[PDB]
């Protein structure tokens, strides 16, 4: 069983005391679906499954996979978790926002074909920052698996003047790719000591219909942890709160204080909470404020952390000029990033908190953008810029956060 | 198989009584006497209504029940003579309530009859002078002391077994009463959203659901259950909906007053209403 406490000062990343998650890794790869069967094949295949509910965004969403490394009847020598979504672009948006996104990295390429997807993979882990890459083309001929690792090995020095270092080659090569793993993951500097920071991605509510007269459990979000430590009992505040536009004017944000009830991991989680994994507060919240997904796209601090409401932003508006990493056969203007447009709608990804945007107005310097929804992440935190070339968001640019016009309800 | 619902055979005169059209004559209307074992009786043509009309088939619809005075009577000759014109609507609807309890008295001996297997006539009219008329005689009240005596009997089975039938006689008719006079069903459902998006969400919702809970007295549990996120059913499945429907908008109040005090929100769906 575990054997979780509520005594700790200065908690440590490879600490035995907690073993749930240290380190959130990343698994970016052009497996289309395929890195699921190692995934699975490294931790497990169902091993978190507490709350599920109508799918909102699927492939806009990242979802873990949590792994505890064990080996010397065994000792676990370190546990982390495995991120991987569909679209490297909504991946890198979030990366490139700051840090705390996929510590680890680790390339599922195919080692069949040297196709473009793997250039593009290639191109958004540079674009991103550590790689570790892997050949999953087994059960072939070993004069072939050669000739592919030659060529593996070809990309990887065409790659080495950004991230080309890797080594790597029906789990046994699974295991030893692990385990080379463990032996290679860096400690990664998270603060422990700061005041609680989370981004929930996903919120919930457990009491399923005909519940009790009185066993009303609700307000269960859940997210990752920013910055700092969170523990049971603790007092946290959602930045982004409950707004309504009902007033006949301004928008009023009014945010939502609970004290948490519960921190739950997969597993049972301790009374404190460590950075780096998808766990879930629950408050004392009305369920009928946070339904199925209802809580997305909101900040929960402790003492009210210094992110503050805003409804339009100045933003330094830098793009790219060509489809980053990509670049099609055909090449009929397709890749090619035309310029931001007025009354243009597209998500600024800060951290995991995507938000919308049009662009009102920009001459070459600063995009006024009037948000979606009212964010309250940062004051000059580097925004990145998406647009959906067709049917798939993928990054354009990125800014600095300037100024802008906010607003504090009470 | 089938006799007059009350010992006395032939009504005294001024008295409202049912009737059963069957024919049409010069004369008038021939009609069946249905709760005195269809005895024969006329309605005078000039006495039909107040209004100048001139053809019986306007208001006779054989076929069709109704609610006829009486203005004479002759037991030498076995000749009854109805009204139409005198009866009031008040006096109509007494006269229908009466007709409904005698059916449903009825109703309770003739499935006692049945269950005793009486073939024999006499045995049927020796079992209505018996069980049921007693109640008539000692009540001073024709019709509604046998509907009263049965539901006492419903109540308090002294007033069954005080008769002197037979055991296994009682025994049938006291099942054909539970059978009959006891048909209590009701489920009163309501449907009210309260939720407070405040500080202590959950906690006030709990505690306001259980102050509303707390005025459910026994036999009328109103039990609370969650069908949706936001909303909540009450139901109390119990008897006396007059008095359930009062009950229903104390609590629905109680947990308005909760609602409010702590800043939350209340809302009624819908008022208590029957499933």
């Amino acid at each position: 069983l575990t054997t979780l406490d509520v005594t700790k000062l200065t908690p440590l990343s490879h600490e035995v005391i907690s073993r749930q998650a240290t380190i959130n890794i990343g698994t970016i790869g052009h497996v289309a679906h395929g890195k699921s069967t190692v995934v699975k094949a490294i931790s497990g295949v169902h091993t978190v499954r507490f709350k599920n509910e109508l799918e909102r965004n699927i492939t806009i969403k990242l979802g873990y996979a949590n792994a505890k490394i064990y080996k010397l009847n065994f000792k676990l020598v370190r546990h982390v978790s495995f991120v991987d979504c569909p679209g490297h672009d909504i991946l890198m948006a979030t990366m490139l926002n700051g840090a705390a996104v996929m510590d680890a990295a680790l390339l599922l390429i195919a080692g069949n074909e040297s196709c473009p997807q793997p250039q593009t993979s290639e191109h958004l882990a540079a674009i991103e920052i550590h790689i570790l890459i892997l050949q999953n083309k087994i059960d072939l001929v070993k004069e072939s698996q050669a000739k592919e690792q030659y060529e593996q090995i070809l990309a990887f020095v065409q790659g080495t003047v950004a991230e080309g270092a890797p080594i790597i080659p029906l789990k046994y090569n699974i295991e030893v790719v692990c385990e080379y793993i463990v032996k290679k993951i860096p400690v990664p500097p998270r603060d422990f000591t700061s005041e609680p920071r989370l981004i929930v991605i996903r919120s919930f509510d457990v009491n399923k219909p005909g519940c009790e007269v009185d066993d009303l459990k609700g307000g269960v979000a859940g997210g990752s942890i920013l910055k700092g430590v969170l523990k049971v009992g603790q007092e946290i505040e959602v930045r982004p709160g409950i707004v309504s536009k009902d007033s006949e004017g301004k928008l009023m944000c009014k945010p939502i204080f609970s004290k948490i009830v519960s921190l739950f991991a997969e597993h049972n989680d301790l009374q404190y909470a460590a950075p780096g994994g998808l766990i879930g507060v629950g408050t004392k919240i009305d369920p009928t404020l946070c339904r199925a997904d209802r809580m997305v796209g909101q900040v929960l601090g402790a003492v009210g952390a210094l992110p503050e409401i805003f409804t339009e932003l100045e933003i330094s508006y830098f793009l790219l000029r060509r489809l980053l990493g990509v670049r099609t056969e055909g090449d009929k203007k397709a890749a090619k990033v035309q310029k931001l447009s007025k009354n243009e709608v597209l998500m600024v990804n800060i951290g995991s908190l995507s938000t919308g945007g049009r662009v009102s107005a920009v001459k070459a310097d600063l995009g006024k953008i009037v948000l979606t929804n009212p964010v309250c992440t940062e004051v000059g935190e580097k925004i990145a810029l998406s647009r959906r070339v067709e049917k798939h968001w993928r990054l354009i640019g990125w800014g600095q956060i300037r100024r802008g016009v906010t607003i504090k309800p009470t | 198989l089938s006799c007059r619902f009350y010992q006395h055979k032939f009504p005294e005169v001024e008295d409202v009584v049912m009737v059963n059209v069957r024919s049409i004559a010069e004369m008038g209307a021939y009609v069946s006497l249905l709760e005195y074992n269809n005895i024969e009786g006329m309605i005078l043509l000039s006495e039909l209504s107040r209004r100048r009309i001139r053809s019986i088939n306007k208001l006779i619809r054989i076929g069709r029940n109704e609610c006829v005075v009486v203005i004479r009577v002759d037991k030498e000759k076995g000749y009854i003579d109805l009204s139409k014109r005198r009866v009031s609507p008040e006096e109509a609807i007494k006269c229908e309530d009466k007709f409904t309890k005698s059916k449903t008295v009825y109703s309770i001996l003739r499935h006692v009859a049945e269950v005793l297997e009486y073939t024999k006539d006499e045995q049927l009219e020796s079992l209505f002078q018996r069980t049921a008329w007693v109640f008539d005689d000692k009540y001073k009240r024709p019709g509604y002391g046998a509907y009263d005596a049965f539901k006492h009997a419903v109540s308090d089975p002294s007033i069954l077994d005080s008769l002197d039938l037979n055991e296994d006689e009682r025994e049938v008719l006291i099942n054909n009463i539970n059978r009959r006079l006891t048909p209590q069903a009701v489920k009163i459902r309501a449907d009210i959203e309260v939720a407070c998006y405040g500080y202590e969400g959950i906690d006030a919702v709990k505690e306001a659901l259980r102050a509303g809970l707390n005025c459910s007295t026994e036999n009328m549990p109103i039990k609370i259950n969650l069908i949706a996120p936001p909303r909540y059913v009450m139901t109390t499945t119990t008897l006396e909906r007059t008095e359930g429907l009062s009950v229903l908008s104390q609590a629905m109040a109680v947990i308005k007053e909760k609602i409010e005090e702590k800043r939350g929100v209340f809302n009624v769906q819908m008022e208590p209403k029957v499933v």
